[PDB]
């Protein structure tokens, strides 16, 4: 009951919005400690009809139940408790101060090398819980990713999960479009493939790392049919000059979550083991034959000669770069795009029409208008 | 059987008050002249000087077993009496402009700043001195509620009960009123433009609930001495105090005035985050090694302004800076601020300040200077190095004020007075957090047929004849009964005035002769607008109005909102309730509904839960009516009433309202609007709505682009004249008067509930908002712009809502990003700091031309980056492109400069064209895509502009983005004004 509600929490100050659903900042009376809640109109106005009141509880009611099915886990949030009325359901969560991820990544174009890893770290740690719980997400967009004051993932609106019964696949269409697995697609415009599995995410997953390290989705074109043959015939490209500028690492480990077919995907377990989220250990003997010694030392000098060449390579900024080709080095072209969300960085919002892609001219005109 | 040693110490005190204060008190009229030079008495400075004198009182009367230390006390308490009796009559001799304020808030029907202290006559006229200081009556009022409360009978007769009950309306605008202030000089410029400063509105605020419900008789009073206050205005000084601060006005940045309202005496900031907000902002900003600046760029007595000048000219203000005098008095506050708030440290550090700063006269005792100022041969130095100069003592000596509350803080770290003693009223626990109040909600059927229909639905609800003896009305009816609350026909005072009613005021429970009385909330009120006939709308006002209730809920008992459905709320067959109201209603029995703890039930069960407030005004016009009350096509019709001629308003005959009747049954916005125009139906919260928008650091600007018909709202305007301007900015077209004041609710809706939207707009254009609304209702729809005009008077209000949120918060529904730069430049919407960007690269140039109209470096001293001044300038300079699309263009051409200066380590010292750099760009951009293969067909030049399609459609960034071409632009025109340049940092 509402009286529940109050009883052990006060609203302050709302903190987002949604289609139905309103976030609001909670003090708990009992601890003083600081708590979300997300306050859903079930009756949505009057637009709702009984079966959206009731479609959208056993929605909810389901809800409850996935975030009641994993807990205490470092990065997905904790739902303290739920409350459910006539006309509302709400449920408390932790407090995430900085907003989602969508809203950090209009701030910062391009997301770091350093901050994704242990961005996405955390996002593969959390999607082997729930590959090991079999429960799979089918929405793990940005928007859907919440971080805290230290940075740190909290994977939020399990809203569109099902917990597979064991070897099932689904055929519902749940997702936001151009963060929608080849399959998804498939199974969508044919009844012969019986249903993903939870290898869904791992595309997902993977789409993050593309918009995160350039600001832009992997495929995005403003029609919507039209990114959806991009995504099933799988036509990416680390274009030019925006992404020849990280290590090549990045780039095999995009492909691996990018790959078409299901089965050849990265599974989370293994994801982890690619060479970029390995960490360094301090006390480890890491013995090796005389050759190993020998390259330990050759690759030792061969990393000082390399960061000495890699940095006399850097051209310092001139006039003459600067009119000839500004996006071409990178410190003008991370500055462009600086100054490209900040004018406009309220023209990318949640959907297709508003996606940060729009923010990018990457193809000539010609090209653009050749269809 | 001797003096305690309070009492002794006391005397020291008493000498020390006597010498330096209560020796200059008038024999006949009590008051205290400035100075010998300023033979005046201020009404600010007599309050704030006679609080050593009361404090005093006080502290002698804490020990009254003597006859002797019982005559001091009585001499102290008494003096301060006749101070306050004094300048009663005073402003008792001005009530003719006590009545004139209360309906037209203007400046030259306002209560003089200073009186004859031999006479209590006007020494000077009603345009000879800056006059309208709302925080030098709400000073006046506030501590006369408090010495009231402290036992000081001030208040003689029940006329000067109307008289104090007329002022409370006489500072009730304070927050919609602009005044010169504390500091008599207006804006930051002195040039005799009132502005909203933040003192007037907290101290009338804090004067307002000191005020509320106060016997001015004290314990030995009745309902005829009480002062009623409506908390309407109470809570909107808050609205406008939590936008305005850390900021003192628009135009200031900060003033140490401002510890005057949110420390003492008003407490009038009730968000501690504010409270150390703004005092740490006066911290760094005003405080020196001499005390604290005024406000920045004051000016008052530095040696860089001309003594015989009453005003001073636009290009001395820089002169001022960092050489600005410097006022011990704020130090007092400081010291007054940390016996109040329990803070030992700050009462040590600002007293050992002090002392240093206090100038010995007479026989020993402290003076407290009025300004440090520097030294004329000194001033450079302070214009490079801060603060460290050594200042002379000039200005009054003793400043009267400050060295009272000098006194004041030394009485009271001395443990010869409490806080409580000086704030009766206990405005120090203002800070303390309020738990949000449980809104109680009746939901009424106006005819038992409206009751079946609820009743199928569920909802308990009794009629309106059900509720007899309880009986509702609307909420006009409260707003004319409290026109007779202060009438004295002797005094030629007519009561309060025809203010519109929040729900804070309606959500009482009035005892009016001895009949409870319940009022319905004024947004579902019909006959004066159209915004009650969208039930859409009364779900998203209800829901605002109930989140303004729970946290706004300052009385005893639990807000009451009766809410009676009406036919217009049922659905258009008439048998079913409308889904939004009806999602409404079943929403407050759950108990949660906005944010709000409602709590349904019947009228009946809140009697004994809810504010009874007794009117004993109406205890034997609005008394004889509740007297009585106690006991062939629609839109051909309007080409008729409009070709009648001129709205007559006579008997033409052979009551559009009742025309009105069928089209708010209708629900046809087209037409209810046209009738609303015709008939001239005006919204009664324009005034606090456009306030709103002012208080949060932004210009209203209402009518067409063009600017000679385009007028810029930077004050607050009173009712008359705010509506009279918008009327004539009409134009006479009707249709868009109303659009106008209807765009203004909304704008100030969001602003309240969603201040970041404006976050990019620092001018409220309302007139080029129907404009802008219009091309996307255009676009979408696709059809022309006269068939948008008459779409845009067809949405319902909250599609109206709807689609100006559509048009602010970004969302989208020629090409995309053309129709992206036509919604980014015809809002004038420029990222956050880019005015703070401007002022950085002019002071690397020598201007900034755009069609052949510079911006000149001289700006950038002239005033600040921060000064909103400057954002008009470089803003003006913008608007000289008339297409909004190209502006954008220019905007973001700016910014390319701005990051490629700090590339460039360089100046280029020249003039820049902000223009041509998009031209280039508009060529580069030519040659680029011709070589990639682009046809003549796809790059057409737009008519006007000269820029192509394509480039207007272009994405920002990327490689052949529009910022990479203005990027690449960016350095050619450098390359002929600077033929050497150095990049470094990257
Ligand atoms: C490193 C910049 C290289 C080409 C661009 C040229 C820069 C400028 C021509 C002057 C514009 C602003 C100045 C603020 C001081």
């Amino acid at each position: 009951s509402a009286q529940d509600f109050y009883e052990n929490y006060e609203p302050k100050e709302i903190l987002g919005r949604g289609v139905s659903s309103v976030v609001r900042r909670c003090i708990h009376k009992p601890t003083s400690q600081e708590y979300a809640v997300k306050v859903i109109d079930v009756t949505g106005g009057g637009s709702f009809s009984p079966e959206e009141v009731r479609e959208l509880r056993e929605a909810t009611l389901k809800e409850v139940d996935i975030l009641r099915k994993v807990s205490g886990h470092p990065n997905i949030i904790q739902l303290k408790d739920t409350y459910e009325t006539n006309t509302f359901f709400f449920l408390v969560f932790d407090l995430m101060k900085r907003g989602e991820l969508f809203d950090y990544l209009t701030e910062k174009v391009t997301l770091s090398e350093k901050e994704t890893r242990k961005i996405m770290r955390a996002l593969l740690e959390v999607i082997c819980t729930l590959h090991k719980l079999n429960i799979v997400h089918r929405d793990l967009k940005p928007e859907n990713i919440l971080l805290d004051d230290n940075m740190n993932i909290k994977l939020t609106d399990f809203g569109f999960s099902c917990q597979l019964e064991p070897g099932e696949r689904l055929r519902e269409v749940c997702g936001t479009p151009s963060y929608l697995a080849p399959e998804i697609i498939e199974c969508s415009m044919n009844e012969d493939h019986p249903g993903y599995g939870k290898e869904v995410d791992m595309w997902s997953t993977g789409v993050i790392m593309y918009t995160l390290l350039a600001g832009s989705p992997p495929f995005w074109h403003r029609k919507q049919m039209l990114m959806l043959r991009m995504i099933m015939s799988g036509n990416y490209q680390f274009g030019s000059p925006e992404w020849d500028d990280y290590s090549d690492t990045v780039k095999d480990l995009v492909s691996r979550f990018l790959v078409v077919q299901p089965q050849n995907r990265y599974t989370a377990e293994e994801a982890l083991a690619h060479p970029f989220f390995q960490q360094y250990l301090v006390e480890e003997v890491r013995h090796f034959s005389p050759r190993g010694k020998f390259k330990v030392i050759a690759l030792t000098v061969l990393a000082s000669v390399r960061i000495y060449y890699q940095y006399r390579r850097v051209k310092p900024v001139t006039r003459e770069i600067v009119i000839r080709d500004p996006y071409a080095l990178r410190p003008l072209r991370r500055l462009i795009d600086a100054y490209a969300f900040r004018i406009y960085g309220h023209w990318v919002k949640k959907g297709q029409q508003q996606n940060r892609a729009a923010l990018f001219e990457n193809t000539p005109k010609a090209v653009l208008l050749s269809l | 059987r001797s003096r305690s040693n309070s009492g002794v110490r006391l005397d020291g005190y008493a000498r020390l008050v006597q010498q330096t204060i209560l020796c200059h008190q008038n024999p006949v009229t009590g008051l205290l002249p400035a100075s010998y030079d300023q033979k005046d008495a201020w009404v600010r400075d007599n309050v704030y000087s006679i609080l050593a004198v009361w404090g005093l009182g006080l502290a002698y009367r804490k020990n009254a077993d003597r006859d002797e230390d019982k005559a001091k006390a009585y001499e102290l308490e008494q003096s301060v009496v006749k101070l306050m009796r004094g300048l009663l009559h005073c402003m008792i001799r001005q009530v003719d402009k006590v009545e004139s304020f209360k309906y037209s808030q203007s400046t030259k029907d306002s209560l003089h700043a200073k009186y004859n202290t031999k006479t209590c006559a006007t020494v000077v006229g009603d345009d000879q001195w800056g006059h309208l200081q709302l925080d030098a009556t709400s000073v006046y009022l506030l501590f006369l509620a408090q010495m009231t409360a402290s036992g000081l009978h001030i208040i003689h007769s029940l006329d000067e009960v109307n008289f104090i009950q007329n002022l409370v309306f006489y500072i009730e605008a304070a927050y919609k009123t602009a005044d010169f202030g504390i500091w008599e000089r207006g804006d930051k410029t002195n040039q005799g433009i009132s502005e909203l400063n933040a003192s007037s509105v907290g101290m009338a605020k804090a004067a307002l609930e000191a005020l509320d419900e106060l016997d001015l008789f004290g314990v030995k009073g009745g309902p005829q001495s009480v002062i009623h206050v409506l908390a309407d205005e109470v809570q909107h000084c808050q609205s406008i105090l939590n936008s305005l601060l850390p900021r003192a006005s628009t135009s200031k940045e900060v003033d140490a005035s401002l510890l005057s309202v949110v420390s003492f005496p008003a407490f009038a900031v009730e968000d501690s985050q504010l409270v150390e907000l703004t005092k740490q902002e006066i911290i760094t900003k005003l405080q020196g090694r001499y005390g604290c600046c005024r406000f920045l760029r004051d000016g008052y007595k530095t040696p860089k302004e001309d003594p015989n000048r009453l005003y001073y000219e636009p290009a001395e203000l820089k002169l001022f800076e960092n050489i600005e005098c410097e006022w011990p008095l704020f130090w007092t506050y400081f010291i007054l601020d940390g016996v109040f708030s329990g803070n030992a440290e700050q009462v040590q550090e600002y007293k050992e300040a002090l002392e240093a700063v206090l100038i010995k006269g007479k026989n020993g005792v402290p003076l407290l200077p009025e300004l440090y100022s520097v030294p004329p041969d000194r001033v450079d130095e302070e214009y490079q190095n801060p603060h460290t100069v050594d200042r002379v003592p000039m200005g009054k000596l003793p400043h009267m004020w400050g060295q009272s509350l000098y006194i004041l803080g030394s009485l009271m770290a001395e443990g010869f007075l409490a806080p409580g003693e000086i704030d009766p009223l206990n405005r120090r626990f203002s800070t303390v957090p309020k738990p949000d109040v449980v809104v109680q909600v009746s939901i009424l059927a106006e005819t038992e047929e409206i009751k079946t229909i609820l009743k199928d639905k569920g909802i308990y609800v009794e009629t309106i004849a059900e509720v007899y003896p309880i009986r509702v009305q609307p909420a006009r009816i409260l707003s004319h009964i409290y026109s007779s609350l202060g009438c004295n026909n002797r005094m030629k005072l007519s009561g309060r005035p025809y203010r519109h009613m929040g729900v804070l005021g309606t959500s009482k429970l009035y005892d009016i002769r001895k009949t409870i009385f319940t009022f319905t909330p004024q947004f579902i009120d019909q006959q004066q607008f159209y915004l009650a006939l969208d039930n859409k709308m009364i779900v998203e006002m209800l829901r605002t109005d109930l989140s303004y209730l729970c946290s706004r809920w300052r009385m005893t008992g639990q807000p009451t909102i009766t809410f009676p459905i009406s036919h217009s709320m049922l659905d258009e067959d008439g048998t079913s309730l409308n889904s939004s109201i009806l999602a409404a209603l079943r929403k407050m029995q759950d108990g949660y509904f906005g944010g709000a703890r409602v709590q349904t039930g019947k009228l009946s069960e809140f009697l004994t839960t809810s504010c009874c407030t007794h009117l004993s005004f109406m205890d034997p016009e609005v008394a004889r009516y509740l007297d009585h009350l106690l006991a062939e096509q629609a839109d051909i019709l309007y080409m008729l009433y409009t070709m009648k001629g001129p709205d007559w308003n006579t008997e033409l005959y052979n009551l559009l309202t009742e025309l009105y009747g069928k089209v708010g049954e209708i629900r046809h916005w087209g037409l209810i609007r046209y009738i609303s125009g015709i008939l001239r139906k005006k919204v009664e919260a324009l005034d606090e709505a456009c306030t709103d928008l002012l208080s949060h650091q932004k210009h209203l600007t209402v009518g067409l682009p063009p600017e000679p018909r385009e007028k810029t709202i930077s004050a607050p305007l009173p009712y008359e004249a705010l509506t009279q301007l918008i009327d004539e900015a009409s134009e006479g077209d009707m249709s868009i008067s109303i659009l106008t004041q209807e765009i203004m609710v909304y704008l100030a809706m969001y602003m309240r509930t969603q201040p970041g939207l404006f976050a990019e707009m620092f001018r409220l254009r309302i007139g080029l908002i129907i404009q802008v609304m219009a091309t996307e209702l255009a676009h979408s729809l696709r059809c022309s712009a006269e068939e948008a005009t008459e779409g845009l008077m067809n949405l319902s209000p909250s599609a109206m809502k709807n689609l100006l949120h559509h048009i602010l918060s970004g969302k989208e529904f020629q090409g995309q990003w053309q129709r992206r730069r036509r919604l980014d430049g015809a809002l004038n919407r420029v990222p956050v700091g880019f005015y703070q960007k401007v002022w950085k690269v002019l002071q690397k140039c020598h201007g900034l031309s755009v069609e052949g109209f510079v911006l000149p470096s001289s700006t950038t001293r002239e005033m600040t980056p921060g000064e909103i001044k400057f954002s008009v300038h470089v803003e003006s300079v913008l608007n000289r492109v008339p297409q909004p699309e190209y502006r954008q263009l220019l905007v973001e051409a700016i910014l390319v400069l701005t990051m490629l200066a700090d590339i460039e380590i360089h100046s280029i010292g020249s003039i820049i064209a902000v223009e041509k750099i998009v031209h280039i760009a508009n060529d580069l951009f030519l040659q680029e895509q011709k070589t990639l293969g682009a046809d003549d067909t796809m790059l057409a030049k737009d008519p006007a502009s000269g820029i192509c399609t394509l480039l207007y459609d272009s994405a920002p960034s990327g490689r052949f983005g529009t910022m990479t071409y203005l990027s690449k632009a960016a350095a050619t025109y450098v390359q002929e004004f600077l033929p050497h340049s150095i990049c470094a940092m990257q």
